[PDB]
């Protein structure tokens, strides 16, 4: 589970 | 441009920010001073992003006139070739030759291009960690089919095929379904090429990004991990990037001018593309070059 987003 | 059934509630970060570029004197000062970096460090890892696909007529996501870019202020993007049709880069070929020389430990890269694997880098130096057009992969089984042409869903949705594999005991068709391997906004990454990337990345003691803003995580963070174990890092980009104040060196030029420079620098030849080319195993390593020339 490590996803692909920018964070915030 | 995700009526091709993917997500619109996605963050596309900071689009359209203006190109920088340095001026020739300082460009050439630089390289060579990457060129010394790269035959200096025993482990050299490679990030690429759309940056180093934008030469083949494929747009990159947040430049000037960017997928995200463009959509955010109301605009059609703009498809100069298609995702066949396009033919691996300066940069791309560079790529190849310098794991053939094994000045290039692992390839870690965002593009979905499919271009990386079609300029015949070996695979098992390659983590694509947000997919490729051409790949589909077995939900039962994990098999992966690299095609001639694009698999033709995104999202890790079926694309109406079925997996083919005769099994160990039986040897009868597994006929699990087959998807492809384009992340959407927010999917999970997959697990066996970050964590390859993840080590190669930590292990590296140069990081290169090629042609990548670092907006998008992981994949952005993993040239930070090199310089937390004690590492380098080198930022060729023509925009700004997320992490420029990390950089032991940002280089703001074009990267098939850069890569064009850097393997002259290193006296080595730049293939050409003979045409599609999927090698699944990295062949016996050629023995490493003469030592590069120092600054004329
Ligand atoms: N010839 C060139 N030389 C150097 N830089 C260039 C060139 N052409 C364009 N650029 C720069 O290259 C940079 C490209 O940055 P971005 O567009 O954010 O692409 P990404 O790969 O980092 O985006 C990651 C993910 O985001 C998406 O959602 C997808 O999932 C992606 O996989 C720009 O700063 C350009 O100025
Ligand atoms: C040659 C070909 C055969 C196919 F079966 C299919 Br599907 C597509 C192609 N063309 S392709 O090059 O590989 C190709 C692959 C993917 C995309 N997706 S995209 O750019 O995000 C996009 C999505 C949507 Cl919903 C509308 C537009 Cl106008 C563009 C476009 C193309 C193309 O450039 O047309
Ligand atoms: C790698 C360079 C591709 C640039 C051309 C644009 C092709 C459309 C790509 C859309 C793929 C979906 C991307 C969503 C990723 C989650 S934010
Ligand atoms: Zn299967």
């Amino acid at each position: 589970t490590a996803r692909k987003s920018t964070g915030g | 441009n995700y009526a091709a059934g993917l997500s619109p509630y996605a963050d596309k970060g900071k689009c359209g920010l203006p190109e920088i570029f340095d001026p020739p004197e300082e460009l050439e000062r630089k390289v060579w001073e990457l060129a010394r970096l790269v035959w200096q460090s025993s482990s050299v890892v490679f990030h690429t992003g759309a940056g180093i696909s934008t030469a083949s007529g494929i747009p990159d996501f947040r430049g000037p006139h960017g997928v995200w870019t463009m959509e955010e202020r109301g605009l059609a993007p703009k498809f100069d070739t298609t995702f066949e049709s396009a033919r691996p880069t300066q940069t791309h070929m560079a790529l190849v030759q310098l794991e053939r020389v094994g000045l290039l430990r692992f390839l870690v890269s965002q593009n979905v291009d499919g271009l990386h694997v079609r300029s015949g880098f070996p695979r098992d130096k390659l983590a694509e960690l947000h997919g490729n057009m051409f790949v589909e992969e077995c939900a039962k089984c994990k098999t992966q089919y690299v095609r001639d042409t694009v698999v033709g869903t995104m999202g890790l949705k079926a694309t109406g095929r079925l997996c083919t594999v005769a099994k160990a005991r039986g040897l009868r068709a597994c006929r699990g379904e087959l998807r492809d391997t384009i992340l959407d906004w927010e999917d999970s990454l997959p697990d066996r090429d970050l964590a390859l990337a993840d080590e190669a990345s930590r292990n590296a003691d140069l990081s290169i990004t090629l042609g990548t803003s670092l907006q998008i995580r992981p994949s952005g963070n993993l040239p930070l991990a090199t310089k937390r174990r004690g590492g380098r890092l080198v930022i060729v980009n023509l925009q700004p990037t997320k992490h420029d104040r990390h950089a032991d060196l940002r280089i703001h030029g074009y990267v098939d001018e850069v890569m064009t420079r850097l393997m002259k620098h290193l006296g080595l030849e730049i293939p050409a593309w003979d045409g599609p080319r999927v090698l699944e195993r990295a062949l016996p390593p050629l023995p490493r070059p003469p030592t590069p020339k120092l600054e004329p």
